[PDB]
């Protein structure tokens, strides 16, 4: 889990966007330091359900 | 100034790895006659296309007593004369008509250039090096040959200027005779080399010396690979299956640890890595670095690795006078590039008197003050920085300053005197 | 002044030293420490005596806060 | 406070460490509340039943 | 078991060979727990993918 991050966080452009389910939002942006579209709160319905 | 000329020279060229390790065996003469003055240093010249890439140049005379026999080299201008010279002090004087022979040895850095610049996970790497037929010195030289190692035998292409017989992986040149001073014949060689292709970009190596017995050290590795970039997805199921694939690419390196490393912790940012091996040899630690992920061409990693070291084994004291020897640098891995180190010495609060013996030229910034756990006055800080770093100087350093035993004593009191107020609220409440 | 002329320093007392040492210096602390908050809980405006709560809080500070450096020492936090 | 008394700790080891400290605080609250309600002995007993 | 079975399924799944039109692989951790796949652009030639 930790080294999927890490990969990420190195390898890739600073602002590439990745793509994720829900559950990991939080874990993506504390560690990989991406951007992401969803996030745990799911305080957008219609943006989850897209 | 007295007339000198390279009487015979030997060029020997290693392209093996990442690094171009030339090593020129001259056979040093005085042509001028008794009236010319007895030469006691003789001019080394730097091509202008390599003096950038200059990593180290060290110059021995050619015995027995090698350790004796190293060379006291200073940088050098020459008048009206482009590029960079050293003024190499001979241990005796040369009177006409002598001769001598000297062995320089010089590294250069980044001097091989991927070529095709990209390639996939089956495609092999390829390098391109550009060299010199000539020993290129102020001075005329008799005679010359070179001979060239290459990293594989599978030369793409070479010059062939001479007629250079090509022998397994290695190529001969010359003999050259009645070559000008100064002369430049352009060497291009394009051959396979699997190396690898590592750059230290930075690394900051931090030192902290305690009265109790102890100092720790932790060094700061920022690491990327240089090799041609990956081109085209990186198949896992492909690189498990097949040896083959990423013939290019890096695993693992091994690092040589002080005899006296205790408590090793191999960790990241973001948390502890447990790939790392660690073995104990009677020299040395042994250290098995192993990345998170594999390093392929463009990929870059991040980790700090951090030990302690008894006292007594570095730590030197004569009453208030105290001097620490420490190696300047750690034996990251062999033919190890660093282009920027940082190095921060900790000294006890209270230190007085900081003098640096540094064994050669480095950058010494203002010294900080840090505090930490019981720190009121503030720890003396050194700072030092330096570039373009390789293998060669792993050297030694010496400070020495003055301490008292007092203020060993005035690390209690400041805790006690925490607890006993919290006693003296009770009362007054 | 060079290393090989001089000598060589080490802490005087010894690692083997650091474990025996926290272990009594605190259990000395703790004793004090707690007769010092009993007496007081105990004691009333009529029996309390100012120079024998400041014997016993001088003589439990000075015990438990020696043994708080071996313990900070032992657990290899050093100074 | 820590950094403020020269006590440099990591804010991940503050955060790791934060909870197991507040599970203490709460036994003291435990038995006050219980002592009110019935007694001492019960609030001992609610303190080492909530540890 | 025979290749291509799941572990956790228990079961060896129906569809063994196919390829990704729109997908690439980027990387994969060492026992497959995560997988990253890249965004392919659009066609240069402007034919449909
Ligand atoms: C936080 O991260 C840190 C850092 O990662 C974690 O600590 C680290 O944890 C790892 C866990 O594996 C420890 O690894 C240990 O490494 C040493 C060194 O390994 C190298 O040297 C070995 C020496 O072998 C010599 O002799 C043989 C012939 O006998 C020769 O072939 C060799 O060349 C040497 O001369 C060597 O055996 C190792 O080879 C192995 O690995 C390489 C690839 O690395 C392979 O090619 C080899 O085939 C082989 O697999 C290697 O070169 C090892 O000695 C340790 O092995 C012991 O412990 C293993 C479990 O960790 C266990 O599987 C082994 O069998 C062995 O078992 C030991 O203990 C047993 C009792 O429990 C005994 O029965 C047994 O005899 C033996 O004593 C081990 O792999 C790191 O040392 C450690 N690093 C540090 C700095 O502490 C930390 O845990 C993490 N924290 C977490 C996650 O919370
Ligand atoms: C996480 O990513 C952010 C987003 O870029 C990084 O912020 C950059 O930080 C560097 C170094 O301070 C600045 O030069 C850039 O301008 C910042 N960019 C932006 C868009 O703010 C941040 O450094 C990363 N976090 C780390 C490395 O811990």
């Amino acid at each position: 889990f930790r080294e999927a991050y890490y990969w990420l966080r190195h390898n890739t452009p600073e602002d590439a966007k990745v793509m994720s389910w829900w559950d990991y939002g939080y874990q993506i942006t504390a560690m990989a330091n991406r951007t992401i579209l969803v996030d745990n709160n799911t305080w957008n319905n219609t943006h989850i359900s897209r | 100034a007295p007339p000198l000329i390279n009487e015979d020279v030997k060029r020997t060229v290693d392209l093996s790895s990442h690094l171009a390790k030339v090593t020129a065996e001259v056979v040093l003469a005085h042509l001028g006659g008794g009236s010319t003055s007895r030469a006691t240093s003789f001019l080394l010249a730097l091509e202008p296309e390599l003096e950038a890439r200059l990593a180290h140049l060290g110059v021995q005379v050619k015995g027995e007593d090698e350790e004796e026999n190293n060379l006291e080299v200073r940088e050098t201008k020459i008048k009206g004369k482009s590029g960079r010279f050293f003024t190499v002090k001979l241990p005796v004087a040369l009177d006409p008509g002598a001769k001598i022979s000297v062995i320089v040895e010089t590294v250069y850095t980044h001097v091989l250039h991927p070529y095709p610049t990209q390639i996939t996970q089956s495609e092999k790497q390829f390098v391109v090096f550009e060299g010199n037929h000539y020993f290129y010195s102020p001075y005329p030289t008799k005679t010359q040959t070179m001979r060239v190692k290459l990293a594989s035998r599978n030369v793409e292409s070479y010059t062939k200027l001479g007629n250079p017989t090509r022998s397994e992986d290695l190529l001969d040149y010359g003999p050259f005779r009645d070559v000008p001073a100064y002369s430049q014949d352009t060497f291009k060689v394009h051959y396979e080399n699997n190396s690898p292709f590592l750059t230290i970009t930075s690394m900051t190596r931090v030192i902290e010396v305690s009265h109790w017995g102890n100092i720790a050290v932790e060094e700061n590795v920022d690491l990327k690979h240089t090799g041609a970039v990956l081109k085209g997805p990186f198949s896992r199921y492909d690189y498990q299956r097949q040896p083959d694939s990423g013939i290019s690419s890096i695993r693992s390196f091994k690092t040589i640890l002080p005899a006296a490393a205790q408590d090793v912790y191999y960790r990241d940012e973001i948390g502890n890595v447990s790939t790392s091996h660690l073995l104990i040899l009677d020299d040395s630690v042994e250290m098995e670095i192993r990345p998170r992920f594999p390093l392929f061409g463009g990929w870059k990693t991040h980790y700090i690795v951090g030990y302690n070291l008894p006292s007594y084994e570095y730590l030197y004291n004569l009453g208030d006078q105290y001097a620490l020897k420490m190696r300047f640098v750690d034996h990251v891995f062999d033919e190890q590039v660093i282009d920027s180190l940082t190095v921060k010495i900790i000294l006890p609060e209270g230190a007085k008197n900081i003098e640096i013996d540094s064994p050669y030229e480095i950058s010494r910034a203002p010294d900080e003050l840090h505090y930490t756990y019981l720190d009121t006055f503030g720890r003396p800080v050194i700072v030092a920085y330096k570039k373009n770093l390789v293998e060669q100087h792993i050297q030694d350093i010496v400070v020495h300053y003055t301490f008292n035993k007092v203020l060993m004593l005035q690390e209690p009191l400041l805790v006690v005197a925490a607890f006993y107020i919290l006693f003296f609220t009770v009362i007054i409440y | 002044m060079e290393l090989e002329a001089m000598s060589r320093y080490t802490s005087p007392v010894n690692p083997a030293v650091f474990p025996h040492l926290t272990v009594v210096l605190l259990a000395i602390g703790m004793f004090f420490t707690a007769w010092f908050f009993v007496y007081e809980v105990t004691s009333t405006k009529y029996t309390r005596d100012i120079y024998k709560e400041l014997l016993i809080s001088l003589v439990a500070s000075l015990f438990m806060g020696f043994g708080v450096l071996f313990l900070l020492l032992w657990v290899g936090i050093y100074v | 406070v820590l950094h403020f008394f020269h006590i440099t700790i990591d804010i991940r080891n503050v955060c790791v460490f934060l909870a197991p400290l507040f599970s203490s605080f709460t036994t003291i609250v435990t038995y006050h509340l219980t002592k009110e309600l019935k007694d001492a002995g019960a609030g001992l007993l609610a303190a080492a039943m909530i540890a | 078991r025979p290749p291509g079975f799941d572990r956790v399924r228990n079961a060896e799944i129906g569809n063994k060979d196919f390829e990704l039109d729109v997908l690439e692989e980027a990387y994969t951790t060492e026992h497959w727990l995560v997988r990253i796949y890249k965004v392919k652009d659009l066609d240069n030639r402007g034919l449909s993918r």
